[PDB]
RNA sequence: CUGCCGAAGUUUCCCUCAGGAUAGCAGAAACUCAGAUCAGUUUUAUGAGUAUGUAAAAUGAGAGUUUCUAGUGGGCCAUUUUUGGUAAGCAGAACUGGCGAUGCGGGAUGAACCGAACGUGAGGUUAAGGUGCCGGAAUGUACGCUC
């Protein structure tokens, strides 16, 4: 496959109040729950299920049951962020988030530029 | 010609009812694009509208309109309750209604 | 959800017993009153002390000392079966003692169609030595290189336009 | 103060429409097994004191005026002090000459006439 | 209310 | 006779508390009236309404009263209003004339008033004065004159409860 | 007298009628501080973390 | 100028008297709550166990209708003034009352309220029985007329007389009409007519009755 | 149906099943 | 025509008979005490061998009467006891409620099952039971069993 429930795999939370955040699996409690943690301050170390996460393609080495400090240090050292964002998957998500925050005037700014973009229609004869 | 539609499309589903009783006092409106009660709080209080066409022409205008107001969310799936000045006829289950963006609060 | 309570109780002081002994047991109840009620039922059935003659001296909710350390619990229970007499012992792995008890209760209601009424929890024990773990499923969980595909991924907006990926 | 009617439809007698011998006027169902007497769901309703209208708006025309039957000029002349409460009603058997005489008198008193178009 | 001795008779664990 | 004297009602009048985002100098969409869908700049904060106009040289929406319940206060960049006076707009300034009876009609009543006859020249003097004092601000920031000239309208898949106007 | 019943909980004028004390009631009071004296008996911890 | 002047001044001095009384009662509640906390903390520290206090005040709510009830139980309902579903009454928790309650155990729910629910009830749903009539407590003068013999002169004095179980607890019931409560917002539990311990809603429930009232009220 | 019989027990069976269960319990009590 | 009050099925015995009685109920008129004057209730004490009674604390209520006078004097259902009992049901009593006079919500539908005791409406909230569609309401969340 391509997605394995590994100690040290980083997962993207898709449910709960931490939706959209990026955490890393530190431990496997059982078949339906895993312990995850993230260096981001807002996100606390906790036990989350598997319906509330999606597996990413990044696997980073990390010893079983590492504490919050060690996980953050390994995350910083191996450059997990800016590796996740390097993927076109993350870029699509960030594009969606910023496009959600556009107001009416920015929508008209989007209006005008992409109409300029459209009218190029230059193709070889 | 797409510089119009200052309303939001919706549908009339039924009256507020139990299985063997109906109360035509309030009508159940499915506001298209609304998929929960926390979202239905936005349209809570807006001006809903049922537009139809008749045979006789009053005002030289072929369109009659029955005004109404969104009153309360009804359930989990984002349906609302509406109170029209004239209770909608039972032939208008599934008929399309309009949801004006006013009285505005955004 | 369940919560773990320690309840300490004794009978009323009197000339017969001026200083009755304190009797403390840890028992799992969703609320305060259920814990006291279960305490009186347990003490009556075991020691034969009447509800009227007694009174609660201390009730305290106990939180999990390490709610983030993956632990393995062994639970001995006395199931009230069709004959009213049956014993069990089940293993669980989770982070909170209440979680193991809650998972055990759902396990009982499933594999034996039991109630909260028929279950009597003898002892919940933390087991730390790997070789002291008995059950097969939990033991195979304890291996160091655990990895498996996301089991049962399963994943209003009716009428989606494209066929779901339903895979990686 | 707006006039309010709790009910507008009259209480028709049970089965007054399937028979020409049973009349429209209300009669109380006496039968012990009558599904109408036991007031089952969906059955027609029965007159009750609960439908009584407000004492302040009872006996009032849709314009808030009480009807007073008038047969000669003397009757309307007695209505001068209640031009705000009572509207005159010309009796059916009043002659044409008296009708125009009464209606002109009532106009002079400024008292409402419901059927002045006769 | 009152006070309840515990030192003299420390609470003892009870199991079903 | 009776003429029941109404009891002394204990209801008073207090200033209307407008929304937080309905400040003077903002840009808002117009939801009702003959100019529904237009975007207009709010000049002054009236008792109940908003004295609002689109720059008449831009879109052609004269200075009008609009009730605040038919206004969507967009987060578009604010346009300064300190440069224009706004005290001359009062409720009586906008009010209708009398009627002299309950019914008046006919196309002769339509060939009169119109935006020439019953329209005073002083109103254009005020209207041109406003445009003189706002066009420099609208010209300063980009797309703004073009933004106000355009019209707001919904599209398929556009859900207003999620759109941050 | 008393055509309509008004709640003191919602109508503040009716509290002033009922309580000539809600004028100064001062609900929230600093009775803790930086100085919290954590106090749980040592053997109480022993009996709590027992069995 | 006179006559009404002395009435206003006496009216005024009565206003400070209930103000001074109310201050005294509030200090009494806070001091009682404080010593509860301190004697719990001290006992838990030095080691010996503190014990709860046998309560003398409970709130009772009838949760079943008027149909299909044994004659023994409906008789108790009459003696308790619980003649309608979703009603509510206070009862001085004692051996006679406690032993009385188990008779109607599946038909009522009871527990020990604290000061807030007492204060909310009287203020909002407090209807006084004046001259055999359900007269609301919209004024302090209404309570003064019916309890001036027992030195209760305002709503707050009544609240203390109730919440702290004074001697005039019996001398305040027939002044006060049963609390005709609404159906609880959010609903009851899924199976309302089981015992509260068994996942139902009938019976003694203690610290989890305050919740119920907030909904019912 | 799909079966050789009807799963909906006619109200006679809904009537006499419970009473015959009651007679069974009385028999154990005796 | 509307409104108001509103039982009874078994009692009190009596009978030749059907019945009455007699109550009970519903009432109708006259007159005490602001009472321990009551209670289809609990509690305490007390004797006798949780219950028993008497007496007294709790609790709610204004509590008594003498007088005359309508209608009813069935049965069904279920619970608890319960002796004779047999393949097996079955029979016997005593008690309890519900039903007769009772509509409404639910159980697809129903004399008794589950809730709920009804003036005319508005709004809000629930009971029982439900939330795939018919059908108002989550093709909800979590853990298992079952092909």
């Amino acid at each position: 496959f391509k997605r394995y429930v590994e100690v040290g795999r980083v997962v993207l939370v898709t449910k709960g109040e931490y939706t959209g955040k990026l955490a890393v699996i530190v431990d496997i409690v059982d078949h339906k729950r895993a312990l995850i943690d993230s260096p981001c301050s807002e996100f606390p170390r906790q036990v989350i299920r598997y319906g509330s996460v999606v597996l990413t393609h990044i696997v980073m080495k990390l010893p079983r049951g590492a504490r919050s400090g060690i996980v953050a240090k390994k995350w910083k050292a191996q450059d997990v962020c800016n590796k996740w964002a390097s993927s076109a998957w993350a870029k699509k998500l960030e594009a969606k988030k910023v496009r959600s925050q556009l107001n009416d005037f920015d929508r008209f700014a989007v209006m005008r530029l992409k109409k300029q973009r459209r009218e190029q229609v230059n193709v070889a004869v | 010609a797409q510089g119009h539609r200052l309303y939001v499309k919706a549908k009339h589903l039924s009256f507020q009812r139990s299985k063997h009783v109906i109360h035509p006092g309030t009508s159940i409106v499915k506001i298209e694009g609304c998929d929960s009660k926390e979202e239905a709080q936005f349209y809570l209080g807006k001006r809903v509208c049922y537009v139809y066409k008749s045979s006789k022409a009053v005002r030289g205008s072929k369109i009659r309109v029955i005004w109404g107001t969104i009153a309360r969310p009804h359930g989990n799936s984002g349906a609302v309750r509406a109170r029209f000045v004239h209770n909608l006829p039972a032939k208008t289950f599934g008929s399309s209604l309009r949801v004006m963006l006013y009285p505005s609060n955004i | 959800a369940l919560k773990e309570y320690q309840v300490v109780g004794r009978k009323v002081p009197t000339e017969h017993e001026p200083v009755p002994k304190l009797f403390r047991m840890r028992l799992f109840a969703p609320n305060e009153s259920v814990a006291k009620s279960r305490y009186w039922y347990f003490l009556k059935m075991i020691n034969k002390v009447k509800k009227a003659t007694g009174e609660i001296v201390a009730i305290n909710e106990i939180s999990e000392p390490k709610p983030l350390k993956a632990k393995v619990f062994g639970i001995w229970i006395r199931y009230d079966s069709r004959s009213g007499t049956h014993n069990m012992y089940k293993e669980f792995r989770d982070t909170t003692r209440v979680g193991a008890v809650e998972a055990m209760y759902a396990d009982m209601a499933a594999r034996h169609r039991a109630r909260f009424r028929s279950i009597r929890i003898l002892k919940v024990v933390e087991v730390e030595k790997k070789e002291d773990v008995r059950r097969n499923y939990v033991k195979q969980l304890l291996n160091p290189h655990l990895k498996f595909p996301l089991p049962h991924r399963r994943t209003k907006k009716v009428f989606a336009p494209h066929r779901p990926s339903t895979f990686y | 103060v707006n006039i309010i009617k709790k009910r507008t439809k009259p209480f028709k007698r049970h089965q007054s429409d399937r028979f020409k011998r049973v009349g429209e006027s209300w009669r109380k169902p006496r039968g012990i097994d009558s599904c109408v007497r036991r007031r089952f769901r969906g059955t027609i309703s029965m007159p009750k004191i609960g439908y009584g209208n407000n004492k302040k708006t009872r006996y009032c025309m849709p314009n808030g005026l009480k009807a007073f039957l008038v047969r000669n000029v003397s009757d309307v002349e007695l209505l001068l002090m209640h031009n705000k409460t009572y509207a005159a009603e010309i009796a059916g058997n009043v002659s044409a000459r008296k009708r125009v005489e009464i209606v002109e008198k009532a106009r002079a008193l400024g008292v409402k006439v419901t059927n002045a178009g006769a | 209310a009152h006070f309840v001795s515990t030192e003299n008779n420390e609470p003892v664990t009870l199991h079903p | 006779y009776r003429e029941n004297v109404p009891k002394k009602a204990r209801k008073a009048v207090r200033p209307t508390k407008l929304r937080a985002s309905l400040a003077p100098g903002t840009v808002c969409i117009l939801l009702a009236g003959r100019f529904r869908g237009k975007r207009v700049v709010v000049l002054s904060q009236l008792e109940d309404t908003l004295v609002v106009t689109g720059p008449y040289k831009v879109n052609g929406v004269p200075i009008r009263r609009v009730n605040h319940r038919y206004v969507i206060a967009t987060s578009a960049p604010k346009i300064d209003v300190s440069g224009v006076s706004v005290e001359k707009f009062t409720k009586a300034y906008f009010a209708k004339q009398k009627r002299s009876g309950p019914v008046k009609k006919d196309e002769a009543f339509f060939a009169e008033n119109a935006p020439k006859n019953a329209l005073p020249a002083e109103r254009i003097a005020d209207q041109k004065a406003v445009d003189a004092k706002l066009l420099p601000a609208i010209k300063a920031i980009p797309n703004m004159k073009e933004y106000l000239a355009a019209s707001f309208a919904l599209s398929n898949g556009d859900r207003p409860h999620l759109m941050k106007f | 007298a008393h055509v309509q019943k008004k709640n003191p909980l919602k109508n503040k004028a009716v509290l002033s009628r009922l309580n000539p004390y809600a004028k100064a009631y001062k609900a929230n009071v600093k009775i803790n501080s930086e100085k919290t004296p954590k106090a749980a008996g040592e053997k109480f911890l022993s009996v709590l973390h027992e069995n | 100028v006179a006559a009404a002047a002395e009435k206003k001044s006496a009216r005024q001095k009565k206003r400070e008297l209930i103000a001074k009384r109310a201050e005294a009662y509030e200090a009494e509640y806070r001091a009682a709550e404080r010593e509860q906390i301190e004697l719990a903390r001290k006992a838990r520290a030095e080691g010996n166990y503190f014990v709860p206090h046998e309560p003398k005040l409970i709130f009772v709510v009838r949760i079943r209708g008027i149909n299909n009830i044994p004659p023994k139980a409906r008789k108790i309902m009459q003696l308790l003034r619980l003649l309608q579903i979703n009603n509510g009454i206070f009862v001085k928790f004692n051996k006679a009352i406690k032993e009385m309650l188990q008779v109607v155990e599946p038909y009522v729910t009871y527990g020990i309220p604290n000061h807030k629910t007492v204060r909310e009830l009287i203020y909002k749903r407090g209807f006084g029985k004046v001259n055999k009539q359900r007269i609301p407590l919209s004024d302090n003068a209404i309570i003064e007329a019916a309890l001036g013999k027992y030195s209760i002169l305002s709503v707050e004095d009544l609240i203390h007389e109730i919440y702290t179980v004074g001697p005039n607890f019996k001398q305040a019931a027939n002044f006060l009409w049963p609390f005709k409560l609404s159906s609880p917002l959010g609903g009851w539990r899924e199976r309302k007519f089981k015992h509260f311990i068994e996942g139902g809603d009938a019976g003694k429930r203690d610290e989890h009755i305050n919740g119920l009232v907030q909904k019912m009220l | 149906s799909l079966k050789k019989k009807s799963k909906r027990r006619t109200t006679r069976l809904r009537s006499r099943i419970e009473k015959k269960a009651a007679e069974s319990k009385r028999k154990q009590k005796r």
